[PDB]
C-alpha cells in the first residue's frame, strides 16, 4: 500500500524557519519523483518543487528557490522541506506527493494527508473543553472546544467506535485572536444516561489532549 | 571475463503506466544483482522512434539504476522491433559511447506486443539476443513464435514468454537461481 | 508562467445529472492536463492525465477531453459522494502549475433544520465567560438565518457561525452559533432564545432556556 505520511507543521515565528516531513511506505523510494505541493487557506494549488531520492536531483518552482531547500535521507524513506525566512503568505497546508514523470512533465498521483504550516508572532494556547450536555425522539451532545491556538484540533468519540451522526463544525476565528469550534453528535433519546460519551479532544500544536466524557 | 549488456524494452501504448513501471523495475533489479562485476550495461527504449535511456560510459560514471533511469519517458507509439534491435547493434554497441571491444555483446529484448515493422537482424547476428514476450498478447502460440526470429538459437533457451507483469518478479528470482 | 482558467468557479447540480466543467490554458499544452478531486479536509485525488486517460480505480463516469488550449472534465451521473472541489494542473512544461478550481455542490430537496440550545456549562462559568451554543443540524439549501434573543433582546456584534460542508452522502448542511457573555451579563438575565427562520421552515423557529434551571 503506497503510504505519504507527513509530520513537522505547526506554529512558526516570522522569518524563522520549520523542516516538514514526508515519510513513505509501500513502494519502491528510489524508483520515483517527490514533490511539495502547499495550498492556501481556502486557496488554488502552488507547486514548490521535486526533488529524486536516488541522488538527490532537484527542480524548484523559482517562486520558492530562494527560501526553500529540499533534501532526503534514503536511510529513513522521508522527504525533508526546508522553509526559510516565512512569511504570513507562507502560511497554508504543505502536501507531499509522489509523482509519474512519464507524460509531459509530472502529474502527482499519490498524496499525503497534509500539513498545516502556521506563521504568525502569536503564542502556542492549549483548548479548553467544555461539553454541551443534552436536553432536559433524538438528542445531540457536544464538546466545545475554546480558546486555542493556532490551528488544527482533530476530535473523534469514543475512540472513533461512533462515527454516524457526528458533526465536527470549522474553526472560527474569535476577535480574541485565538480560535475555537465545537463538534456535536445526535444520539437516541434512549441511549443517554446509560451510554457514555465522551469526545477525544486532540491539540497537536499546543501538546493538549483532552478526554471529555459528557454528563 | 566482460559482458556488455544492453536493454532494449518496450515503450509501446499498450503499456500501463504501471506496467511501464515494473519493466524499468525489472532492469533495474538486473542491474543491483549484477553489479560489482565485470557488467556494464545501457538501456534503450523503442516504440515508434528509438532513444538510448543510458549509454555505457554513463554507467561506469553513475551507476546507481535508479538515478541512471529517472528521466525516462513513456513513448505511447508503436513497436518497431526491428529497427531497434538493428538501433541498438550499429548505434549503441559503440567504443564512442563506452562499449569494451574484448567484452561479449548481450542484449535482452522486453517487448509485449508482436513487432509493427519489417526488415531483418543481421547485423546483431554476434549479438546474443534474449526476448522475453509479456503478457495478454503473448497468449496464443502463433505470436509467441513470431518472437523466435529476434532471438538466438535454440529459442527454446533465448526466448521468454510471461503470463503477467508481476511475473517479472519471478523471473528475476529465476536468475538468481541459476549458472 | 502558464494561467489556468476554470469555469465555472462553483455550480449546484442535481444527482445524476451531467456535469462538465471546463479549464483553459494561458498558451496551447498539448493533451497534458490532469484532473484532481478535493474532498474537504482531505488531500486530492487524481482522476484524469494527460487530458482524456483514466486513472486506474477512477469510476468511468468522469471523463476528460481536449486538446490545445479548451479541456473539460465531464462527470455523467453526479452522485452524492461527488462533492468536492475539482481542480486541473498542466503538464507539459514547467513550472507545473493548476487552476483555481471549482466546487461542485450537490442540489437536493428542502431540509429542515432541527435546532437545538445548550445552556453554558458551570466549568465555563468559574473561568468568567459564557458561550451559549445553538444547532441546527442536517438541512438545506445553506442559507439560514440565527437571531440571538436575551429577554427579547437581539443580541447584535457578538456571535459567529460555523457552517459544515455539505454530507457526503446526505447532502445537507449543519450550522452553528455561538453567543459569548460575561458571567456577568448571563447571570444578568434569565431568557435566552435562538431564532432560526429557514427556507424549509414553514415558520421562525425558537429554542431557549431559563437561566438557574436549563
Ligand atoms: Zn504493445
Amino acid at each position: 500500500e503506497v503510504q505519504l505520511v507527513e509530520s513537522g507543521g505547526g506554529l512558526v515565528q516570522p522569518g524563522g524557519s520549520l523542516r516538514l516531513s514526508c515519510a513513505a511506505s509501500g513502494y519502491s523510494f528510489t524508483g520515483h519523483w517527490m514533490n511539495w505541493v502547499r495550498q492556501a487557506p481556502g486557496k488554488g494549488l502552488e507547486w514548490v518543487g521535486m526533488i529524486h531520492p536516488s541522488d538527490s536531483e532537484t527542480r524548484y518552482n523559482q517562486k520558492f528557490k530562494d527560501r526553500f531547500t529540499i533534501s532526503v535521507d534514503k536511510s529513513k524513506n522521508t522527504l525533508y522541506l526546508q522553509m526559510n525566512s516565512l512569511r504570513a503568505e507562507d502560511t497554508a497546508v504543505y502536501y507531499c506527493a509522489r509523482g509519474i514523470y512519464f507524460y509531459g512533465t509530472t502529474y502527482f498521483d499519490y498524496w499525503g494527508q497534509g500539513t498545516l504550516v502556521t506563521v504568525s508572532s502569536a503564542s502556542t494556547k492549549g483548548p479548553s473543553v467544555f461539553p454541551l450536555a443534552p436536553s432536559s425522539g433524538t438528542a445531540a451532545l457536544g464538546c466545545l472546544v475554546k480558546d486555542y491556538f493556532p490551528e488544527p484540533v482533530t476530535v473523534s468519540w469514543n475512540s472513533g467506535a461512533l462515527t454516524s451522526g457526528v458533526h465536527t463544525f470549522p474553526a472560527v476565528l474569535q476577535s480574541s485572536g485565538l480560535y475555537s469550534l465545537s463538534s456535536v453528535v445526535t444520539v437516541p433519546s434512549s441511549s443517554l444516561g446509560t451510554q457514555t460519551y465522551i469526545c477525544n479532544v486532540n491539540h497537536k500544536p499546543s501538546n493538549t489532549k483532552v478526554d471529555k466524557k459528557v454528563e | 571475463g566482460n559482458v556488455d549488456l544492453v536493454f532494449l524494452f518496450d515503450g509501446s501504448m499498450s503499456l500501463q503506466p504501471d506496467e511501464f513501471q515494473k519493466i524499468l523495475d525489472f532492469m533495474k533489479d538486473v542491474m543491483k544483482k549484477l553489479s560489482n562485476t565485470s557488467y556494464q550495461f545501457a538501456a534503450v527504449q523503442f516504440s515508434t522512434s528509438y532513444k538510448t535511456e543510458f549509454d555505457f560510459s554513463d554507467y561506469v560514471k553513475r551507476k546507481d539504476p535508479d538515478a541512471l533511469l529517472k528521466h525516462v519517458k513513456h513513448m505511447l507509439l508503436l513497436t518497431n522491433t526491428f529497427g531497434a534491435i538493428n538501433y541498438v547493434a550499429t548505434e549503441v554497441f559503440r567504443e564512442e559511447l563506452g562499449a569494451r571491444p574484448d567484452a561479449t555483446k548481450v542484449l535482452i529484448i522486453i517487448t509485449d506486443g508482436e513487432a509493427t515493422d519489417s526488415g531483418n537482424i543481421d547485423a546483431a547476428k554476434d549479438i546474443i539476443r534474449y526476448i522475453i514476450g509479456i503478457g495478454k498478447h503473448f497468449q496464443t502460440k502463433e505470436s509467441q513464435e513470431t518472437l523466435h526470429k529476434f532471438a538466438s538459437k535454440p529459442a527454446s533457451e533465448f526466448v521468454k514468454i510471461l503470463d503477467t507483469f508481476e511475473k517479472l518478479k519471478d523471473l528475476f528470482t529465476e536468475l538468481q537461481k541459476k549458472i | 508562467d502558464i494561467q489556468m482558467t476554470q469555469s465555472p468557479s462553483s455550480l449546484s447540480a442535481s444527482v445524476g445529472d451531467r456535469v462538465t466543467i471546463t479549464c483553459r490554458a494561458s498558451k496551447t499544452i498539448s493533451k497534458y492536463l490532469a484532473w484532481y478531486q478535493q474532498k474537504p479536509g482531505k488531500a486530492p485525488k487524481l482522476l484524469i492525465y494527460s487530458g482524456s486517460t483514466l486513472q486506474s480505480g477512477v469510476p468511468s463516469r468522469f471523463s476528460g477531453s481536449g486538446s490545445g488550449t479548451d479541456f473539460t472534465l465531464t462527470i455523467s451521473s453526479l452522485q452524492p459522494e461527488d462533492f468536492a472541489t475539482y481542480y486541473c494542473q498542466q503538464h507539459n512544461e514547467y513550472p507545473l502549475t493548476f487552476g483555481q478550481g471549482t466546487k461542485v455542490e450537490i442540489k437536493r430537496t428542502v431540509a429542515a433544520p432541527s435546532v437545538f440550545i445548550f445552556p453554558p456549562s458551570d466549568e465555563q462559568l468559574k473561568s468568567g465567560t459564557a458561550s451559549v451554543v445553538c444547532l441546527l443540524n442536517n438541512f438545506y439549501p445553506r442559507e439560514a438565518k440565527v437571531q440571538w434573543k436575551v429577554d427579547n433582546a437581539l443580541q447584535s456584534g457578538n456571535s459567529q457561525e460555523s457552517v459544515t460542508e455539505q454530507d457526503s452522502k446526505d447532502s445537507t448542511y449543519s450550522l452553528s452559533s455561538t453567543l459569548t457573555l460575561s458571567k456577568a451579563d448571563y447571570e444578568k438575565h434569565k431568557v435566552y432564545a435562538c431564532e432560526v427562520t429557514h427556507q424549509g421552515l414553514s415558520s421562525p423557529v425558537t429554542k431557549s432556556f431559563n437561566r438557574g434551571e436549563c
